[PDB]
């Protein structure tokens, strides 16, 4: 018993939000599914509805730019929203109704804005060469829009002290964060793995445990 | 147009003490018990701890219970513990809608512990691009800081932008992510950056020379 | 049958 939304993403002022909830493992047919909404930092709010016969309900705000419907052949429940203002950009969730509200989809994050996608750039963080050498290292990952970005580090098997700070939207509208590792001095290479999916553009890079140059290896980086 | 009005945020809660959240609903909640109570931690979704007014989700700690029926609810978290600190939110269901309270946010007061820094310069790579960020990350630390940027020892306005980890499950800690952001040619003009953090009347340092790296 | 009896009556 799962739901997953689909169809978030960058939009515009004046476009129109398609949103799918795809569920699995119950039937639409017995249950009601929720549309649920939260702006950054905010509350939850209820947005609307469909219920196990296919009645949809909204909210005050919601019942003139929105319609829920549903395909219970194809296992969706789509909410259409029209008229998007920034005032719209919210992560969105679908979730199964009934006394149990237990089961929510992961949500999809939904930014309005007049600026255009710009995949992130990413650079490696490390200590300044010449000190004695654990260290934490870490990605700065910068320069995009939409939110979200992933960052894991060795593909998700190092998660053990690592930190991956909130984004901050920049005057530019661009986004930014930073992610920090702890590792033993003495371990294998660390990569972070960052992924933009609104681009669909990954990024992976291998930090060096510090600024200063290593005798083996390529040269590529001299002081200028 | 059933509203729900919970306890004013934020709550301030030692560990070990018994907070109460308190919620109530402008209108009878179907049947008088199609109550949820949802926990949510900054950067995850909300889970369901309690639906049916009184009936805990599975894995849910003992530590919460519910009450309460009709338009009058509780949440209490017994030794509440660092893990409890989240928002709360009461869910109710009427008969044509759904609703949701402003939410309680719970800030857990945990043991205090100062903050260790860590400075990193900008990749040759990222000097390349034009525009420097220097990073400052504050680690494990409780209660907050404040952070300054030293240029050549001169303490900095503009271009500082911060960013709070939620506090850890196990102890209470905040992280902190610090940014100072010149163009390449201002980096290439000081030689020392200082990130300082500063707890109450302690301060830790941490500095690199650019010409060092 | 369905969850969502929050939304009908019997009659």
């Amino acid at each position: 018993q799962s739901l997953e939304e689909s169809g978030g993403g960058l939009f515009k002022p004046t476009d129109t939000l398609t949103l799918t909830c795809t569920v699995s493992g119950f039937s639409l047919s017995s249950y009601s599914i929720r549309w649920v909404r939260q702006a950054p930092g905010n509350g939850l709010e209820w947005i609307g509805a469909i219920g196990s016969g296919g009645n949809a309900y909204y909210t005050s705000w919601a019942k003139s730019r929105s319609t829920i419907t549903r395909n219970t052949n194809e296992n969706t429940v789509t909410l259409k929203m029209t008229s998007l203002t920034v005032a719209d950009t919210a992560t969105y969730f679908c979730a199964r109704g009934g006394i149990n509200f237990g089961i929510w989809g992961p949500g999809t994050l939904v930014t309005v804005s007049s600026g255009q996608p710009k995949a992130p750039s990413v650079f490696p963080l490390a200590p300044c060469c010449g000190d004695t050498p654990t260290v934490t290292l870490g990605c700065l990952v910068k320069g995009y829009l939409p939110e979200p970005v992933t960052v894991t580090w060795n593909s998700g098997t190092l998660t053990n002290g690592v930190r991956t700070f909130p984004s901050v939207r920049q005057s530019s509208g661009l986004y930014s964060l930073s992610s920090v590792v702890s590792v033993t001095s003495s371990s294998q290479p660390v990569t972070c793995n960052v992924a933009h999916p609104a681009t669909n553009t990954k990024v992976d890079k291998t930090v060096a445990p510090s600024t200063c140059s290593k005798p083996g290896g390529s040269h590529h980086h001299h002081h200028h | 147009a059933a509203v729900l009005t919970q306890t004013p945020s934020p709550v301030s809660a030692a560990v070990g003490s018994t907070v109460t959240i308190n919620c109530q609903s402008s209108q009878s909640v179907y049947s008088k018990n199609w109550l949820s109570w949802f926990q949510q931690k900054p950067g995850q979704p909300p889970k369901q701890l309690i639906y049916s007014a009184s009936t805990l989700d599975s894995g849910v700690p003992s530590r919460f219970s519910g009450s309460g029926s009709g338009t009058q609810f509780t949440l209490t978290i017994s030794g509440v513990q660092c893990d409890d600190a989240a928002t709360y939110y009461c869910q109710g269901t009427y008969g044509d809608a759904s609703a949701f309270g402003g939410g309680t946010e719970v800030v857990v007061k945990g043991d205090p512990v100062a903050p260790t820094v860590l400075i990193f310069p900008p990749s040759a790579d990222l000097v390349a691009t034009g525009t420097v960020t220097i990073v400052c990350v504050a680690n494990k630390y409780f209660p907050d800081v404040t952070v300054t940027w030293e240029v050549d020892g001169t303490t900095q306005t503009t271009g500082i932008e911060n960013s709070k980890t939620p506090q850890n499950s196990a102890d209470c800690t905040y992280n902190l992510s610090s940014t100072l952001t010149l163009t390449s040619t201002q980096y290439n003009s000081h030689k020392e950056y200082t990130c300082k953090v500063t707890q109450g009347t302690t301060s830790v340092v941490q500095s690199f020379n650019r010409g060092d790296c | 049958p369905i969850y969502d009896i929050n939304y009908y009556t019997s009659e």
